[PDB]
């Protein structure tokens, strides 16, 4: 029961889903030949007549390189071959050939198989999407298969997780436009998108783990963390609280306004030494922080809408109401006028686990604050502006164009776009 | 004879609560087999008991979920064994703290089911008196399916009374945005439905614990625990054989003089904390006027802001009836600005020999005052607000609903208000 | 004064002072059944008004859970039909992209033959 | 000479639980319904093949709890189960429930009973109703069955025993509804009716017997000694009251005024050192002051209509006269100017029975009166208030209208009630 | 996935034999194709540009097309020549002399049907073709004419394919066949319409570095060609090593090119080195950073000072630091921020390779599109108008049945592409 079915598109999609699948074992004890020495982690993990517990995932890609990484991978064992979906060739960094020319020759290959997933579904929460805003599968694939499932599944809760891209983390020129028009195409068929600056992700390795140039690996672990501490509250089931949907509701007041940032903390380097160990209220304050959030935004200079609070390890109701108490109090979190002030607080027992030879040190308790502020509008501002500065003279458009896309399904994404940013000033009208 | 429904996560634990600590003042162990000490208990136990012979006492108790986790919460519980195997009726998707789904969508698949079970539990009954709904109106189970159980029964058993425990939503205790959503949608509902209403206040049942049993971390096993206490002298005269000697009906066409103002302020003296510690009797005016001060009210309201058109208290153990009689009247002597005058002997007193569990002295108070308003006034405001910008309606429109349906709860509310207004105002 | 002497009795009259005044003064079952059945069918009415309201919410109820069932259903048609004429003018447009460029040089494949034979005519 | 006692609702079933105790005892029957060794007693008991002798009672009650404790109680025999009619649902102290809801539905079997009671009538005097003001059951109900028995049994006396209510007791907020709803159906059908004030019969248990809280038991002790007073010339061979026509003369000049206010003496407890027994001179004095009268009300301001003094044990014509002699002397005891001032006294030789181990005291003599006085209507005056400050906020109607009734019945009963108050003034000269 | 190579005439055979002898030494293999070397990494991607033979031997993917014999002789008794799988080589006696329409009309339409069966019989043998690689002189006949001729007949049958050139323009300093600006023009126009991406090779850049740099004062074609030589082993790095990418065609060109007739990049390679010459000691990352963005290191003779670079991509050999590679890449262009069009966000791509090229620690190819290139199509342009002004040599190309109109519209053609060039360097985002 409670099922839920992780897609990873995409070089990044796929990589972080590595990096999300490995904790998830290590999480549940669970090893990479699929055996096992609370039964809700069967939520994500289906177990079979052997006794194998195979992840309840679709590994998507164009080109094979990535996925052929993990049918030759240490988890070679952890998945179904059929589960890890691959083409010929790629999307060229090309939305219009990762929606279009590619994507129409595997999609219905794809959907087939989520729909076997399905079938081992007693009850079905949802989807988890994994992709990247500028790939030209992430953005490109994602679309065109988050458009067939809303047909597939109708109304059924899609969720994402996309890596907005950074000019540090690698990164191509024609981004912008491949992630302003797979926002366009995907926010209808979304109903909830949690966003992953890289550039974040990169500053963070590189001013709390001490990495001068963190690798791919450093990202995704770090990023891993924080999505396992999303999905705690689906694969464990603890007295304490642990209870996403709730959140959700909170977090999402109109449909459109769908981006809750998140804001984790402790990061912590292997090699901290005394460090051991940081009360709640350290925690806590760590979320208001901007230093630690997971999109590079100013929500001390934009008002909120939500605020929830998502501790596991050794947390206590006394501490976390007399954090809450102490934040509560200073001004910078000023929330509208329509919407209460209260945080919605989760609780696990589960303490966050790390990885063998890892980037992080093991903390006894950790925090992830997932808000709704309009101070997140300001991603959508950074990436509108780059794709205004090419758009305006057509660099690289016909590219697209080629692929059979038309001018207008630019602008229309732009526009769409610009509403979303009227949205959000709107909405933080008093 | 009584049939009880409790609804939801609340309703579920409220209700275990109540059929615990009257499980223990009749002499039920979690077995269902009689150890108590006088056959007084007996007397009075084809009320909320049946038999199996046995002799075994299975309580008059339907347990409804839109999700399993509080039914295994009473099935692993320590009484949860004296239920009926068959009696538990639970879905899967749990409706998710929505008034749209538990009332519509969701609870309408499993509603049919539940009657099923009202049904058979009403025929074993040689009369039956009426119906008690434990739930919260916050929720989605409670607030939204309990108020669909509360309609299809009243088609069902016109005649039959309706009498509700229902617990009001407050941001001091559960963070969820959409409570006002909820509790305005279930008013409605309660307005025009049933009989008897307990309106059990979140916001004052924390307050209570905090401010006053002084728990610095109060839990919802503290707040319940007032609620269990307040359920258990509420009930004293239907389940105890006193000169009192009363039913439900009989209560609600002498607490409710105006059909509407069914909503009742729930009270209790001496104020208990949880096991720790006793010790010390109460002297009768120091029961008296706790249960009369708004210190002690389960509801958060003043009542010396409104005017009391009915009060009904039950004191319990051996007491001088003369002494509580004095007090009394005494009370409706200095506090007479506050009671109406054209509804005369208005204030009903009941006393019992046999003490509460623990404590050797209680009194239960239940004022059918026009302060109620403020609670209502209070859900308004927090609906308003949230409602003005049309925020989180999404969650309701996409399970078939209309803006319309909202428009009109509100309205409804508020008239209510306009209502309990009137007879503040009036005199004689 | 004397009334009555019996067994196990007695009574006599006792006049204290005499009247000023000399003079004294200054059903059917048809008709209760009739007004009895007048009460009942009052009582029968207002629980048959209750029962034509509340039979008038089970209509609601039959409302809104098809609203929502329906409002799912237009989604999808909406949703299923959108992405056909996107895949649709999509291959439409890619198409005469490919079919133009191939006409473009099969043009410049017709001049070639013409050169050829410009320079035959030459000799 | 056959007299059918009819106990409609919880006060007249508790009521006459006390009575039909008393009068097994005053006749010498066991609680099997056998007696051993002056025929009159019979006007109120029908004999069997085996002997026993079977009261002329009809208990009805809407909720099995009550009559089901008779069946219980060692008087479960002294009964047939066809005469303790018990319904499912009471009226839940509502008049209109009691009367067109639930009441519609048991009538007819309510007056078979009455009727198969009466199929073994030589010619039935009368019925004697006992029941509540204030109770659903003991005013819908009892106003029912007194519209029917003035239809079936037409011409036979009626003679009401009710309770009127009191805050003192165990009193329900609706009762003032109920009282004037009742009274305004049970005039035109009542003979004479005999109100019974809980708070007169309270404060009497406490100065007198010493029972701070009493009981209903204890309350009942004094309505069956009184009820038995009331009765004593009916059920032996004695000269005053002899039949229930005699009331209706000996009390009710004006038929609409027709409420007798009670009083008894002497009111006296056992857990007490014996002394001196009381003269005639002394419970005739006693007999006067509105500490010992049944209902509370001002006699001294009411003009009087009538006068009756029923005594009962070891009493003298001589020493009675020498009372009446002496009380004239000193105060002067208003009348009205078409009614004759004076008495009519009866002495009924039989001795004041007592219930044996109960609250009350063994006696050699007792008295009590029967006395309308136009003071009675201090009481009515209470009850139109305390209807008329909730009918003017129109505080419970509801319950009554949705029940089948009208507020048209509402007015209709305080029209009546207002126009009784004024045959009290047009009297009260 | 795999790439087919043509080179064409004199010039483009010489330049195509020297790349393949560069780059089949990059990756471990003798003349006679056997692998015999080391590091596995020269054999993980070596399927782009061989064929996996018969006794576990290699053979390259090219195809050689002339229309005299001599070159492919000369290529055949050439070191590696025996290499390259016989019958790829599709040979004409006839002669090209110099004259395009020879190669493009007359002659060369008779071999190409002949060439045609040969790509389109490589083409069979892959699993994913990528695009093509023509290599080719652009003032000659067979390269010229004949080229441009297969460019066009190619892409009627791969028109998904990517059509990438590596160009040598024609000098005066190097060659005085005076109908070498006629040739130029006429082969720029088929070049500005079929090919995704072209190389400007230009040897008057080439005989100005031989001369004025490495002071060789009668430069010969060997040391010209391995100049160019040294450029394409590292323009295609990424295509044959495994790094950080992914490693196609298609996606070099979304990137590069912003709009399509604009796709003539300006090589340039750090450190310029002598024909088979011992290296003594290497530069630092600033110096190959700093000469690798000068006008001297450039492999076309125009000045990027002169101009504005749409898209830089950047490919450093050898084993060296990331960072300090990142610190110097970063300061080039904050310092020259005036020489790169802030319409194109972050058009300054790296990539680093482990492997560095034979007898050099460290190596750094410079891709650049600055509109600068116009400097070489005016150059081109003076020098035809010159000679068409007075219908110069006209007759050898009438003589094959061509037009003087053919010859106007191709001057017409190249003015409008030098204006083109001109409006993006002059245009401003405001
Ligand atoms: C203000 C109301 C809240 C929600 C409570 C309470 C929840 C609770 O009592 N909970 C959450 C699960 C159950 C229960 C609690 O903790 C295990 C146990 C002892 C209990 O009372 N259990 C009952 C049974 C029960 C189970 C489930 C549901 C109800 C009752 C019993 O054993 O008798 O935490 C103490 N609380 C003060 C809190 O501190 C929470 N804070 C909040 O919600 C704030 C931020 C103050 N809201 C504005 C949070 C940090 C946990
Ligand atoms: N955090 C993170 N970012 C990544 C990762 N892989 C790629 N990216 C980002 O993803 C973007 C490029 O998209 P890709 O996912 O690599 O491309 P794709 O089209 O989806 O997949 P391919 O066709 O295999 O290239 C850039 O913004 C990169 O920074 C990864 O594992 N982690
Ligand atoms: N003296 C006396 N009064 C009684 C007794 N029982 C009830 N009453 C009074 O009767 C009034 C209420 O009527 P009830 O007869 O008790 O109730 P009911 O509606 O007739 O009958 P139920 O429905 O069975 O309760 C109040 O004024 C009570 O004080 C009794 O045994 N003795
Ligand atoms: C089932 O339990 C009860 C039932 C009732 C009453 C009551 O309060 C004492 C109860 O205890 C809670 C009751 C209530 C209110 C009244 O007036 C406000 C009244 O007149 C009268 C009453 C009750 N009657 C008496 C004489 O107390 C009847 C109904
Ligand atoms: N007092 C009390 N309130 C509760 C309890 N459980 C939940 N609540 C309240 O119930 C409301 C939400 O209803 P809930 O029981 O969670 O939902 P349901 O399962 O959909 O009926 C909120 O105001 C909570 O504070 C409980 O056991 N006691
Ligand atoms: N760098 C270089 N340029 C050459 C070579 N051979 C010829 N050229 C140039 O190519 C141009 C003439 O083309 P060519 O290859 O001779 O004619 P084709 O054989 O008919 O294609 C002139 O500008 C020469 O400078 C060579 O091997 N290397
Ligand atoms: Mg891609
Ligand atoms: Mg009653």
């Amino acid at each position: 029961m409670r099922e839920c079915i992780s897609i990873h598109v995409g070089q990044a999609g796929v990589q972080i889903g590595n990096a999300c699948w490995e904790l998830y074992c290590l999480e549940h004890g669970i090893q990479p030949d699929g055996q096992m020495p609370d039964d809700s982690f069967n939520t994500f993990f289906s177990e079979t007549g052997a006794g194998k517990h195979v992840p309840r995932a679709v590994f998507v890609d164009l080109e094979p390189t990535v996925i052929d990484e993990v049918r030759t991978g240490t988890y070679r064992q952890l998945f179904h071959p059929e589960q890890l979906i691959t083409g010929k060739e790629d999307a060229a960094n090309n939305y219009a050939r990762g929606h279009y020319t590619i994507g129409k020759e595997i999609i219905d290959l794809v959907l087939d198989r989520i729909r076997k997933l399905a079938d081992q579904c007693t009850g079905l929460q949802g989807f988890l999407v994994f992709h990247s805003f500028g790939g030209g599968t992430g953005s490109g694939f994602t679309s065109l298969l988050m458009e067939r499932l809303s047909v597939d599944y109708g109304k059924k809760s899609k969720l994402e997780f996309s890596i907005y891209p950074a000019p540090q983390v690698s990164t191509a020129v024609v981004e912008p436009y491949n992630s302003i028009l797979t926002t366009h195409t995907t926010l209808e068929h979304s109903d909830c998108a949690f966003m992953v600056d890289n550039e974040a992700i990169y500053d963070i390795c590189r001013r709390n783990l001490d990495i001068e140039r963190p690798t791919y690996t450093n990202l995704n672990r770090l990023i891993g963390q924080i999505v396992s501490s999303i999905t705690a509250s689906l694969r464990f089931d603890g007295a304490l609280n642990v209870d996403l949907t709730e959140f959700q509701t909170n977090l999402v007041p109109y449909p459109r306004i769908h981006f809750p940032l998140a804001t984790y903390a402790p990061v912590i380097s292997a090699e901290k030494a005394y460090h051991e160990q940081l009360s709640v209220a350290e925690i806590t304050n760590a979320c208001f922080e901007p230093a630690n959030q997971m999109v590079k935004c100013d929500p001390r200079h934009g008002k909120y809408m939500a605020c929830c609070l998502l501790y596991r390890g050794d947390v206590v109701p006394k501490d976390v109401n007399a954090a809450i108490a102490t934040i509560k109090t200073k001004r910078t979190i000023q929330f509208v006028d329509w919407c209460p002030t209260g945080f919605k607080v989760g609780i696990n027992y589960q303490p966050p686990t790390v990885v063998p030879g890892g980037d992080l040190a093991k903390v006894q308790r950790a925090v992830c604050m997932l808000s709704n502020t309009t101070a997140i509008a300001e991603a959508w501002a950074r990436l509108d502006h780059k794709f205004d500065l090419m758009y305006a003279k057509r660099a690289f458009v016909h590219w697209y164009v080629g692929e059979g896309m038309e001018e207008g399904e630019f602008s229309e994404a732009r526009e769409d776009m610009a509403a979303l940013e009227k949205d959000y000033e709107e909405v933080g009208v008093d | 004879e009584i049939v009880h429904i409790q609804a939801g996560q609340c309703g579920n634990q409220i209700g275990a609560k109540f059929w615990e600590v009257i499980s223990d003042e009749h002499g039920i162990d979690p077995t269902g087999s009689y150890h108590g000490d006088s056959d007084l208990q007996l007397e009075r136990i084809n009320v909320y008991y049946n038999e199996a012979t046995g002799n075994k006492y299975v309580p008059r108790a339907i347990l409804v979920d839109l999700e399993p986790g509080t039914m295994d919460s009473v099935r692993s519980g320590p009484f949860g064994q004296i239920f009926r195997p068959d009696n538990f009726v639970f879905g899967q998707s749990g409706a998710g703290n929505n008034w749209a789904k538990g009332h519509y969508t969701e609870g309408a698949e499993l509603v049919d089911s539940v009657l099923d079970v009202v049904r058979k539990e009403s025929e074993s009954c040689d009369c039956l008196q009426g119906f008690q709904l434990t739930h919260s109106l916050g929720g989605g189970t409670g607030s939204g399916m309990g108020t669909l159980l509360i309609s299809k029964i009243r088609e069902e058993y016109p005649d039959r009374i309706m009498n509700t425990f229902s617990v009001m939503p407050s941001p001091k205790v559960s963070d969820t945005v959409v409570e006002p959503y909820n509790a305005t949608l279930s008013v409605h509902q309660l307005v025009e439905n049933t009989d008897e209403t307990y309106s059990i206040d979140n916001e004052a049942l924390y307050d209570i614990c905090f401010r006053t049993l002084k728990l610095t971390t109060p839990t919802y096993g503290d707040l319940n625990h007032l609620v269990s206490a307040t359920m258990s002298g509420v009930t004293t005269c239907l389940r105890f054989p006193g000169q009192l000697n009363a039913d439900l009906r009989k209560l609600a066409v002498n607490m409710v003089p105006f059909p509407r103002l069914h909503f009742f302020m729930p009270g209790f003296a001496p104020l208990t904390s949880r096991g720790s510690q006793q010790y010390r009797a109460l002297t009768v005016p120091e029961l008296t006027q706790q249960m009369f001060d708004s210190k002690n009210m389960m509801a958060a309201c003043d009542p010396r802001h409104g005017r009391y058109l009915t009060v009904a208290a039950v004191f319990r153990g051996r007491m001088s009836m003369k002494e509580v009689d004095e007090q009394m009247l005494n009370v409706q002597n200095k506090n007479s600005s506050y009671f109406v005058e054209w509804i005369p002997n208005n204030v009903k007193t009941a006393v019992c020999d046999i003490p509460p569990r623990g404590l050797k002295m209680s009194a239960t108070f239940i004022g059918n005052s026009t302060a109620i308003q403020e609670l209502f006034k209070r859900i308004s405001e927090q609906f308003t607000a949230m409602f003005r910008r049309k925020a989180f309606l999404h969650w309701y429109t996409g399970e078939g609903m209309d803006e319309m349906e909202f428009t009109e709860a509100e309205s409804n509310m508020n008239d209510l208000v306009s209502e309990y207004q009137q007879y503040q105002d009036a005199t004689a | 004064i004397e009334l009555n002497k019996a067994t196990s009795g007695q009574s006599w009259e006792v006049i204290l002072k005499p009247p000023s005044f000399d003079g004294v003064p200054e059903p059917s079952l048809e008709e209760i059944q009739k007004k009895l059945e007048a009460a009942e069918e009052r009582r029968k009415y207002q629980e048959a008004e209750l029962l034509k309201h509340l039979a008038e919410k089970r209509e609601h109820e039959r409302e809104v859970i098809q609203k929502a069932i329906e409002e799912n259903n237009n989604f999808i048609k909406m949703a299923k039909e959108k992405l056909a004429q996107k895949m649709e003018s999509n291959k439409e447009n890619r198409e005469a992209h490919l079919a133009a460029m191939l006409e473009r040089l099969q043009e410049k494949d017709k001049h070639a033959e013409e050169v050829r034979k410009n320079k035959e005519l030459k000799e």
